[PDB]
């Protein structure tokens, strides 16, 4: 019902992608 | 500047004016309604202060009643979590297409669209990007103003929608907007 146990490194990286687009 | 008056003549009252308005409204509601956090100054859902007519108010409760229930489904909720995000413009158009790819150009799938987008709207609200929120609502009014417009116009406006949600055991409605939308998520990709 809580915590998806899948949104920590998955996201932090989802955005990062590339430094200074 | 008066011309002749305000609101000439044109068979079909429920024109697009009353529709387009209820388009950016209803949604704009169910949005800052279930996600509208308390004590959150400066809402990201800027547009309309509050709904005037109660016509939308009642229709808004329908999205809140089903939302609280549907959102309580670990099944559909899980599927949405299995659908990685890398292109809301591609998938959105893809899933939105799968909905009524052959069904029967019905319209019920529409309701599901609002819920499906809700995730992209609220989901993006946490990502820290309110821009996507406004960009999303655009895809709605666009599709509605480029589609449902013709059909919705022949349905007597959004009234036909509420007129439909007037059957017995609703357990059939939740199995419709889900069996149709869910399927789209089933084909898209089945990974776990």
């Amino acid at each position: 019902c809580e915590a998806l146990k899948k949104a920590l490194r998955r996201h932090r990286f989802l955005w990062q992608r590339r430094q200074r687009a | 500047m008066d011309g002749s008056g305000e609101q000439p003549r044109g068979g079909g009252p429920t024109s697009s004016e009353q529709i387009m308005k209820t388009g950016a409204l209803l949604l704009q509601g169910f949005i800052q309604d279930r996600a509208g956090r308390m004590g959150g100054e400066a809402p990201e859902l800027a547009l309309d202060p509050v709904p005037q007519d109660a016509s939308t108010k009642k229709l808004s409760e329908c999205l809140k009643r089903i939302g609280d229930e549907l959102d309580s489904n670990m099944e559909l909720q899980r599927m949405i979590a299995a659908v990685d995000t890398d292109s809301p413009r591609e998938v959105f158009f893809r899933v939105a297409a799968d909905m009524f790819s052959d069904g029967n150009f019905n319209w019920g799938r529409v309701v599901a669209l609002f819920y499906f987008a809700s995730k992209l709207v609220l989901k993006a609200l946490c990502t820290k990007v309110p821009e996507l929120i406004r960009t999303i609502m655009g895809w709605t009014l666009d599709f509605l103003r480029e589609r449902l417009l013709g059909w919705i116009q022949d349905q007597g406006g959004w009234d036909g929608l509420l007129s439909y949600f007037g059957t017995p055991t609703w357990q059939t409605v939740t199995i419709f907007v889900a069996g149709v939308l869910t399927a789209s998520l089933t084909i898209w990709k089945k990974m776990g």
